[PDB]
Protein backbone atom coordinates (compact mmCIF):
# COMPACT_ATOMS: atom_id res chain seq x y z
CA UNK A 1 0.00 0.00 0.00
CA UNK A 2 3.02 2.39 0.53
CA UNK A 3 4.26 1.75 -2.85
CA UNK A 4 3.31 3.15 -6.12
CA UNK A 5 4.36 2.88 -9.56
CA UNK A 6 7.59 4.51 -10.39
CA UNK A 7 8.36 5.96 -13.40
CA UNK A 8 11.64 7.85 -13.55
CA UNK A 9 14.41 5.69 -15.49
CA UNK A 10 17.99 5.75 -15.48
CA UNK A 11 21.02 4.86 -17.61
CA UNK A 12 22.50 1.61 -17.11
CA UNK A 13 25.10 2.19 -19.75
CA UNK A 14 23.45 -0.76 -21.78
CA UNK A 15 21.04 0.17 -24.59
CA UNK A 16 19.22 -3.24 -24.76
CA UNK A 17 18.12 -2.53 -21.13
CA UNK A 18 16.68 0.99 -21.18
CA UNK A 19 14.80 -0.06 -24.23
CA UNK A 20 12.88 -3.54 -24.16
CA UNK A 21 12.87 -3.65 -20.01
CA UNK A 22 13.63 0.08 -18.81
CA UNK A 23 15.13 -0.34 -15.57
CA UNK A 24 13.20 2.10 -13.27
CA UNK A 25 13.91 2.67 -9.25
CA UNK A 26 12.40 0.10 -7.10
CA UNK A 27 12.27 -2.63 -9.62
CA UNK A 28 14.26 -5.91 -10.02
CA UNK A 29 15.57 -7.34 -12.77
CA UNK A 30 18.31 -10.61 -12.16
CA UNK A 31 20.50 -10.89 -14.83
CA UNK A 32 20.38 -14.65 -14.96
CA UNK A 33 24.31 -15.86 -15.24
CA UNK A 34 25.18 -19.53 -16.04
CA UNK A 35 28.03 -21.58 -14.98
CA UNK A 36 31.02 -21.29 -17.04
CA UNK A 37 29.72 -18.10 -18.16
CA UNK A 38 31.68 -14.80 -16.76
CA UNK A 39 28.84 -12.88 -14.04
CA UNK A 40 31.60 -10.29 -12.82
CA UNK A 41 32.53 -8.78 -16.06
CA UNK A 42 28.89 -7.92 -16.98
CA UNK A 43 28.19 -6.13 -13.43
CA UNK A 44 30.99 -4.13 -13.22
CA UNK A 45 29.60 -2.16 -16.65
CA UNK A 46 26.48 -1.55 -14.55
CA UNK A 47 28.22 -0.33 -11.33
CA UNK A 48 29.70 2.73 -13.17
CA UNK A 49 27.42 3.34 -15.84
CA UNK A 50 24.70 3.23 -13.45
CA UNK A 51 23.18 7.26 -13.73
CA UNK A 52 19.54 9.21 -13.59
CA UNK A 53 18.68 11.01 -16.46
CA UNK A 54 19.12 15.13 -16.08
CA UNK A 55 15.92 15.94 -17.66
CA UNK A 56 15.57 13.31 -20.17
CA UNK A 57 12.53 11.73 -18.65
CA UNK A 58 11.66 14.69 -18.06
CA UNK A 59 13.22 15.34 -14.47
CA UNK A 60 16.18 14.34 -12.66
CA UNK A 61 16.71 13.04 -8.94
CA UNK A 62 20.79 14.08 -9.26
CA UNK A 63 19.55 17.10 -6.89
CA UNK A 64 19.48 14.51 -4.09
CA UNK A 65 23.19 11.94 -3.81
CA UNK A 66 23.39 8.80 -5.86
CA UNK A 67 25.06 5.68 -4.13
CA UNK A 68 25.73 2.49 -4.39
CA UNK A 69 25.61 -0.82 -1.73
CA UNK A 70 27.03 -3.74 -2.04
CA UNK A 71 27.28 -6.98 -0.71
CA UNK A 72 29.15 -10.03 -2.06
CA UNK A 73 27.57 -13.50 -1.06
CA UNK A 74 30.76 -16.07 -1.87
CA UNK A 75 33.82 -14.27 -3.55
CA UNK A 76 37.35 -16.01 -4.42
CA UNK A 77 40.83 -14.05 -4.80
CA UNK A 78 40.36 -12.22 -8.40
CA UNK A 79 36.68 -11.44 -7.41
CA UNK A 80 38.08 -9.71 -4.43
CA UNK A 81 40.35 -7.08 -6.27
CA UNK A 82 38.42 -7.48 -9.21
CA UNK A 83 35.33 -5.19 -7.23
CA UNK A 84 37.65 -2.69 -6.04
CA UNK A 85 39.45 -1.56 -8.48
CA UNK A 86 36.33 -0.89 -10.57
CA UNK A 87 34.75 1.06 -7.60
CA UNK A 88 37.41 3.36 -8.04
CA UNK A 89 36.28 3.29 -11.87
CA UNK A 90 33.26 4.79 -10.07
CA UNK A 91 35.05 7.41 -7.77
CA UNK A 92 32.60 5.65 -5.20
CA UNK A 93 34.63 4.06 -1.85
CA UNK A 94 33.55 7.49 0.44
CA UNK A 95 29.48 6.82 -0.13
CA UNK A 96 29.00 3.31 -0.61
CA UNK A 97 28.69 0.42 2.13
CA UNK A 98 30.22 -3.05 1.30
CA UNK A 99 29.10 -6.36 3.31
CA UNK A 100 31.83 -8.32 1.84
CA UNK A 101 31.47 -12.53 2.33
CA UNK A 102 34.43 -14.37 0.95
CA UNK A 103 34.18 -18.18 0.80
CA UNK A 104 37.36 -18.22 3.92
CA UNK A 105 34.75 -16.23 5.65
CA UNK A 106 32.09 -18.88 7.22
CA UNK A 107 29.76 -20.75 5.15
CA UNK A 108 26.84 -19.95 7.70
CA UNK A 109 27.27 -15.91 6.75
CA UNK A 110 26.23 -16.50 3.53
CA UNK A 111 22.77 -16.19 3.87
CA UNK A 112 22.94 -14.21 7.17
CA UNK A 113 24.45 -11.19 5.41
CA UNK A 114 21.91 -10.40 2.78
CA UNK B 1 48.10 25.16 -91.37
CA UNK B 2 49.05 21.54 -90.54
CA UNK B 3 51.44 22.49 -88.10
CA UNK B 4 48.25 24.44 -86.42
CA UNK B 5 46.79 20.75 -85.98
CA UNK B 6 49.91 19.52 -84.26
CA UNK B 7 49.69 21.98 -81.22
CA UNK B 8 46.18 21.41 -80.67
CA UNK B 9 46.46 17.78 -79.96
CA UNK B 10 48.71 18.20 -77.70
CA UNK B 11 47.32 21.55 -75.93
CA UNK B 12 44.28 19.74 -74.61
CA UNK B 13 45.87 16.78 -72.75
CA UNK B 14 49.01 19.01 -71.00
CA UNK B 15 45.66 21.04 -69.40
CA UNK B 16 43.51 17.93 -68.73
CA UNK B 17 46.54 16.08 -66.84
CA UNK B 18 47.32 19.25 -65.05
CA UNK B 19 43.87 20.20 -64.02
CA UNK B 20 43.45 16.46 -62.42
CA UNK B 21 46.42 16.87 -60.58
CA UNK B 22 46.11 20.07 -59.17
CA UNK B 23 42.89 18.30 -57.81
CA UNK B 24 44.60 15.00 -55.91
CA UNK B 25 47.13 17.98 -54.36
CA UNK B 26 43.97 19.82 -53.49
CA UNK B 27 42.70 16.65 -51.70
CA UNK B 28 45.46 15.13 -50.19
CA UNK B 29 46.10 18.51 -48.72
CA UNK B 30 42.33 18.96 -47.46
CA UNK B 31 42.30 15.23 -45.73
CA UNK B 32 45.45 16.36 -44.06
CA UNK B 33 43.91 19.29 -42.51
CA UNK B 34 40.65 17.73 -41.80
CA UNK B 35 42.54 14.72 -39.86
CA UNK B 36 45.16 16.76 -37.85
CA UNK B 37 42.48 18.95 -36.75
CA UNK B 38 40.44 15.14 -35.50
CA UNK B 39 43.50 13.98 -34.32
CA UNK B 40 43.19 17.23 -31.89
CA UNK B 41 39.52 16.61 -30.98
CA UNK B 42 40.42 13.54 -29.77
CA UNK B 43 43.22 14.99 -27.60
CA UNK B 44 40.44 17.44 -26.42
CA UNK B 45 38.25 15.20 -25.16
CA UNK B 46 40.74 13.30 -23.16
CA UNK B 47 42.35 15.92 -21.57
CA UNK B 48 38.76 16.80 -19.97
CA UNK B 49 38.09 13.34 -18.87
CA UNK B 50 40.77 13.58 -16.77
CA UNK B 51 40.29 15.99 -14.87
CA UNK B 52 36.53 15.56 -14.69
CA UNK B 53 37.93 12.12 -12.76
CA UNK B 54 40.99 13.66 -11.55
CA UNK B 55 39.16 16.34 -8.68
CA UNK B 56 36.16 13.79 -8.11
CA UNK B 57 38.89 11.41 -7.01
CA UNK B 58 40.59 14.15 -4.49
CA UNK B 59 36.84 15.25 -3.20
CA UNK B 60 36.40 11.58 -2.37
CA UNK B 61 39.74 11.26 -0.99
CA UNK B 62 39.92 13.97 1.55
Amino acid sequence: VARRKPEQFIQTGISTIDVMNTLVRGQKLPIFSGSGLPANEIAAQIARQATVRPDLSGEGEKEEPFAVVFAAMGITQRELSYFIQEFERTGALSRSVLFLNKADDPTIERILTP
Amino acid sequence: KLEAILSQEVEAEIQALLQEAEAKAEAVKREAEEKAKALLQARERALEAQYRAALRRAESAG
